């Protein structure tokens, strides 16, 4: 039979895909940190304060304050991120099963994928191992 | 069907090809009904007539009316065949437009702006305090009143790889739009599914969603669904699930996650396409100039145009002279040369066109060689030994009866050759060359200045070795234009180099090898119109003498008409040496040949002279 | 008066720096006027990619405006246009040919699926920034989704129908003054210079092609009328006009302006339908040269609104934008694009670069200078706030 | 692109303090090589003495770590390699006697009695320290039971049986884009440089010395192949360099490494066969000069892991390492060592001091000047686009 080269060409179309599908999440992600750009800084910097310090309740007051201002954005982050991780391992399936026929079929022969034989190189080897077993039958 | 791969076809013939015969009967009736051979032959004149699209429909008609209108069931068959509708109409009124400005005129202040009649039509407004009602104002309103323009100019119009870029952006457009409405639709139809799906096996059978649910701009999904379906069988699946959302809206939904994929990948194999198809259209649709120009004056020069001009000008002229204004004129086009090593120039690229052309034997190349150097020599009066010595130091630096070649008015300044087409075609040919090289090489000076001052984009040119050194860059277009006419160029880099190095100041050179290829092959034609051989003979004849009669220059003009019918016209080239100022009149026939009349009593001359032969 | 000069390179000043208010609102992308009608939306969303990739977000503060209500798009507009708005609707088009000839809604300017949301959004954005400028909260408000300047009182001309800025500036003038509107588009602001045409509280200022060009009005003698005469400012260009000659004509007229007529405020609308390679103008605007009238605008140091409006070939005004946002945080932005998703439309270079044509220029020195020399003639009663 | 300079006192600046977190396992120095064998664990021990007699244990967390997994080592090593480190003993040799053959295994690199439980103590220690470093918890970490960076992906070489270093920067990189790698043993961190050649996450550089000398590798125009190119540098060198000398030679090296590559965690390999009085090796350097390396790379800021190495004159590497782990506490200590039990090995004045000798210096302005521009040369290639927002590193 022929060969129509299935698996090099689901790859070209698998790769072409890879890129298109992450940047509207990562776009997503960006729009999520905009909101948290006066909100982390400073409350990095109240935690810092507290950590390495009459005032403090009114400073344990603020960072709780923060905290809870700041949770909602936290959960927007992690359901973008599952839902990128979904769409990222269906890509990465397809993309396993193209890479796998492609190398049972032969649009990757198998002598350039696992090399030669006797490579004219490894005379050493054999010369070793000769003296190694010869001298173990003496 | 194993072992062999696939090919693609050559392809499938139209449809309109290959459906003919059920008509191929009416036309032996038709034969059959006009009897005689010639009356059908001048039928068969007029069909072939229509057939290489030379007359009209309704004038093709009207033929075949003066010829089977006899018979009203056939000329209504052919009537319908050639789908010439009836031009029902003899009354009919033309009918007045409903809307320019019916109603609004009056006191107007300024160009565009009158005021609103007073009348009581206020519309009163909500939002409006005391402010918004004393700083808006509603008394008036600005209307165009588009005015003449007082001016006159072109209007720029696009190039065209501009217009395949737009229409590149707008399929991309259109195929994002209809991607991601579909996804949008697959919310809304998940949203619902899920819904549906947790219920008890009887609120299901009872559910009923109204139409819109809950999309602010509901017919989106409608509009998916029908491009999804068809048009045809895509209302009825609209109403079913509009009834039955419970069976009917886990199908509408598979089938929207399976064109989603599918219209994903058409839109990246499309890409494909479109990425190669916007290299080639970008670079070339910035550069205007270079590419109006191109087929402007491919298109341009041409016998017809230029004739054009010049009797365009002799035709104002004479009906300006038919208003009593000015009294009339005496030349129609003006050339001043004030360099003249330029000469040499265009002839360092005329033969070398020749000595590349294959189209011509070597010896007759010889031969117009002799013509464009001869010529050159005997019309604007510079000495062949000055044309002979700049041929040698050319290639030294870079390193004879003419008659035979091709086969009282005292103090002659001013000597005139009367012409047909093909020597004023060649003429004026060899003068917009060099006035285009005049133009190009005035201000070379400081176009070196303007490649020496950039000092340090396309590394192509410095391993080509096709930038600009601070060399003689009017030479140097000179050496350029060389290379490309015998082919050591081809014709972007030419450009691009020129563009950058130079300026776009230097369009009009972008095609110097066509314009060349213009005066290789109509000096060449000049040696074989005997015609013109005899014209250009009477022209030496009378250049080579130095003085002579007013009655001999109408004897001149006499046999050189000799020549050319009564048809063909006639121009006049007067070349003056002090100056070099050429002159062209544009000469009909028996009207007087020369230099209009300063007082009456040489043309008193004139009188007794022409009616004395 | 008009003197030629090169186009040095763009300069940031740092002695003057702001906060930057740069609303949006995500549902602005999802209304398409038709199929191949050539005003999009898409655009602004396009433009939201690219600073959202710049990182431009860490140096402002991005809203989302409350979409305006009824009873403030009726401060300018009148109640049966904004009814005829609210109910007008592609599935219900027939029962309404009559109003829908009054209103000039179905000819050129169509009818689609939501046309009073994108209104809404547009108005409720130039609002709030305007309310914003207002109450010192910032220095400049930034609105891509504005610059509607076509609309009229009781029509829509020119796929404007709302016209929010009339209303942004009724908002600046509740504190300020006094307010100067500067339009940068190749057509005419002929919507915002009929609304303030007879008052001395706004003073108009228009760079337009003139001629036989939509919308036919923006003549050298209209100065208003009365009490706002003298108040207002066309300027006629002609075709081919590029950055050097739009330089020398802009910034001595702006210049000459803000010195006599002394403005509180200004507003500036940043059309891109006069940049190089657009779909409906023939000027030859580079990027460079169009992001010039800003900051020169900028460097004077007064409240400053930035909105939107024409230009009908997407990437290019995209990145025109982008840029301009950049250097109104006092930046200069690298000149390669950043992978976003709209990435592909950006090709073959995928550069942040509007290149002009060597298209022909037909401005002559004597033109521009008897136009000029004859504004400023006519501008020496401009003189006190 | 050098001009030669004196050497000035090293000194402490107090606008940075550390949280130095210290590894030792009280098993380490109970292991020897053979009866010959100039590599003594025992030297590890005899540092541990004087941070403990100093009072220099009072400022930082001692730990022992926990040794690592076989699977934690193949995460480099092959599987044939670490399999035969864990069988072979020095009493069944002769059933592996291919094996020894094929994995570099006799002479040079003998098999003693825990040999696979040494390698587990190294390797843990880097691999908790570099973890440690991660969690954001200590700032310095200090193991100088590794740094054995001359071992082979598949082979044993030059006293090193596990590279610790390679398994610790694979921890650092969970975390960190770019990882700095400094090696100023006196011979080329060569096992680490063929584990890092093809990438440019991790920076390799060497200071060594390139002659008729050991491992034969790391010459000026080795600078990495594929995407890797440009990232790894060495600096070979000739006898007798000295303090001055070599702190010129090594600050604008590393200076310039840290201004283009902006890396965010460096590991410092702090062998000590580069002092005066080694047995092995041949410069001439001071205990100032060798620890204001040290000092050097800790007045940048960044988190970094501080290692082992060569010393092969024991009480010159436990003088040094002590001097060094006193240094990075932001103290300078005293001459006079305190009574320890090792208070021999000291002759003949018992003082925190390492001498230098008179031998010549074989490294002239010349040699050294084209080094540098070789270097500065291929050091401008390695840095990071215009648009890509950073955290500060
Ligand atoms: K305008
Ligand atoms: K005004
Ligand atoms: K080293
Ligand atoms: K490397
Ligand atoms: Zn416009
Ligand atoms: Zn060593």
């Amino acid at each position: 039979p022929a060969n129509l080269f299935p698996g090099l060409n689901d790859i070209t179309d698998v790769l072409e895909e890879f890129p298109l599908a992450t940047s509207r999440y990562l776009t997503l992600l960006h729009e999520i940190d905009a909101k948290c750009v006066h909100s982390m800084p400073n409350l990095n910097e109240r935690i810092d304060k507290f950590l390495k310090k009459q005032t403090q309740v009114r400073l344990l007051n603020n960072i709780n304050k923060i905290y809870e201002e700041l949770m909602p954005s936290l959960e927007e982050k992690m359901h973008v991120s599952s839902i990128m991780l979904d769409n990222l391992d269906r890509l990465t399936s397809r993309l396993e099963l193209a890479y796998e026929v492609a190398i049972k079929n032969t649009e990757i022969p198998r002598g350039l994928r696992l090399g030669v034989d006797n490579h004219p190189a490894m005379h050493l080897h054999h010369e070793l191992m000769e003296k190694i077993e010869s001298k173990s039958n003496s | 069907p194993s072992i062999v791969p696939v090919v693609p076809e050559p392809t499938e013939p139209i449809e309109n090809n290959i459906s003919l015969n059920e008509e191929v009967t009416f036309f032996e009736k038709a034969k059959r009904y006009i009897g005689n051979k010639h009356l059908y032959t001048e039928f068969l004149k007029i069909l072939n007539l229509y057939s290489q699209d030379i007359l009209d429909l309704d004038d093709l008609v009207e033929k075949v009316d003066f010829y089977l209108g006899s018979n009203k069931e056939l000329f209504t068959w052919f009537k319908n065949f050639v789908g010439y509708q009836e031009k029902t109409k003899c009354i009919e009124n033309i009918v007045h437009e409903k809307h320019r400005l019916d109603l609004d005129l009056c006191e107007a202040f300024g160009p565009s702006y009158k005021r609103l009649p007073k009348s009581d039509t206020f519309m009163p407004c909500s939002g409006r305090d005391d402010m918004c009602w004393e700083v808006l104002n509603d008394e008036w309103v600005g209307h165009p009143v588009w005015a003449s323009e007082d001016s006159g100019f072109i209007a720029h119009r696009k190039n065209q790889y501009e217009e395949t870029l737009f229409k590149i952006e707008e399929e991309r457009h259109e195929y994002d739009f209809y991607i991601e409405s579909n996804l949008r639709t697959i919310q809304c139809l998940e949203t619902i599914v899920n819904k549906i799906e947790n219920m008890t096996e009887n609120e299901k059978a009872n559910f009923k969603l109204p139409p819109g649910l809950g999309h602010t701009s509901m017919t989106i999904y409608k509009k998916v669904i029908r491009k999804v379906y068809d048009k045809e069988r895509g209302f009825e699946i609209i109403d079913a699930l509009h009834e039955h959302p419970a069976v009917t809206a886990p199908v509408v939904l598979k089938r929207l996650k399976q064109k989603d994929e599918e219209w994903r990948r058409a839109q990246r194999e499309w890409n494909k396409v479109w990425r190669e198809l916007e290299q080639k259209v970008f670079f070339k649709s910035l550069d205007h100039l270079g590419l109006t120009f191109k087929q402007a004056d491919k298109k341009l020069l041409t016998t017809k145009q230029l004739i054009s001009e010049i009797s365009s000008i002799k035709v104002d002229q004479t009906n300006k002279k038919i208003h009593w204004l000015t009294p009339k004129p005496k030349s129609q086009l003006d050339f001043d040369f004030p360099d003249k090593n330029i000469f040499y120039d265009i002839l360092c690229l005329a033969d070398t066109f020749i000595t590349h052309t294959t189209a011509y034997s070597n010896p007759d190349k010889e031969r117009l060689k002799d013509l464009l150097k001869y010529f050159i020599s005997l019309f604007f009066s510079i000495s062949f030994e000055k044309i002979e010595e700049s041929l040698y130091s050319h290639k030294q630096n870079v390193s004879m009866s003419l008659l035979d070649i091709l086969h009282i008015i005292q103090n002659r300044s001013i000597f005139n050759l009367f012409a047909n087409t093909n020597i004023y075609i060649f003429f004026r040919h060899w003068t917009t060359i060099y006035e285009r090289l005049l133009e190009i090489k005035q201000m070379n000076e400081r176009v070196t200045k303007e490649i020496n001052t950039r000092s340090t984009l396309s590394s192509q040119l410095s391993e080509m070795g096709l930038d600009f050194v601070g060399e003689d860059a009017y030479k140097q277009v000179l050496r350029l234009s060389r290379r490309l006419i015998n082919g050591d160029l081809e014709h972007q880099w030419f450009e691009e180099s020129l563009r950058q190095a130079y300026n776009n100041k230097a369009f009009k050179l972008y095609t110097i090898d066509k314009v060349t290829q213009s005066l290789v092959k109509h000096a060449h034609t000049l040696m074989t119109d005997a015609k013109t051989a005899e014209i250009m003979a009477l022209f030496v004849k009378d250049r080579n003498a130095s003085t002579t009669s007013a009655k001999d220059q109408i004897i001149y003009r006499l046999q050189v008409r000799s020549h050319m019918s009564n048809t063909e016209n006639m121009f006049r080239i007067e070349f003056d040496k002090r100056t070099l100022h050429v002159s062209i009149q544009y000469i009909a026939l028996d009207d007087l040949t020369l230099k209009e009349p300063k007082a009456d009593e040489d043309k008193w001359k004139y009188y007794v002279t022409s009616y004395a032969l | 008066v008009y003197e030629a000069t090169p186009f040095d390179p763009i300069t940031v000043k740092p002695s003057d720096k702001r906060r930057v208010a740069y609303f949006y609102d995500a549902d602005v992308g999802n209304y398409a006027y038709g199929a191949g009608h050539p005003m999009k939306p898409h655009r602004i969303r396009m433009a939201h990619s690219l600073i959202m990739n710049y990182g431009l977000y860490k140096k402002m503060e991005i809203y989302r405006a409350k979409p305006a209500t009824k009873q403030e798009m009726c401060q300018f507009h009148t109640d049966e246009y904004i009814d005829f708005l609210s109910r007008v609707t592609p599935d219900n088009l027939e029962m309404f040919k009559r109003e829908s000839v009054k209103f000039n809604v179905g000819d050129d300017c169509p009818v689609f699926d939501g046309l009073y949301e994108y209104c809404s959004i547009s108005g409720g954005g130039s609002m709030e920034g305007a309310a914003r400028l207002n109450r010192g909260k910032c220095d400049v408000a930034v609105n891509y989704a504005g610059g509607l300047h076509h609309a009229k009182k009781s029509e829509a001309s020119g796929f404007c129908y709302l016209n929010d800025i009339v209303l942004g500036i009724i908002e600046l003038l509740r504190y300020h003054p006094r307010v100067l509107y500067i339009d940068i588009d190749v057509h005419h602001g002929d919507g915002v210079e009929e609304a303030f045409y007879t008052t001395d509280r706004v003073m108009t200022c228009s760079f337009h092609k003139y001629g036989e060009f939509f919308p036919g009005t923006g003549e050298l003698r209209d100065i208003g009328v009365g009490a706002g005469k003298n108040y207002a400012v066309n300027v006629p260009l002609r075709d081919g006009i590029d950055d050097a000659t739009y330089r020398s004509v802009f910034e001595p007229v702006i210049k000459k302006i803000m010195e006599w007529y002394q403005p509180s405020a200004v507003v500036l609308q940043c059309g891109g339908d006069s940049l190089s390679g657009d779909r409906l103008g023939c000027f030859n605007l580079s990027m460079e040269g169009h992001a010039n009238c800003v900051n020169y605008v900028k460097s004077f140091g007064i409240p400053m609104m930035v909105v939107g409006g024409g230009g009908y070939t997407m990437r290019n005004v995209a990145r025109t934008w982008c840029f301009e946002t950049g250097l109104l945080n006092n930046v200069v932005l690298d000149k390669d694009l950043p992978y976003n998703e709209y990435y592909e439309y950006y090709g073959p270079d995928y550069k942040l670069s509007v290149r002009p044509s060597n298209m022909f220029n037909v401005n002559t020195p004597e033109y521009l200078d008897k136009v000029m020399t004859n504004i400023f003639a006519n501008l020496e009663n401009t003189k006190y706030a």
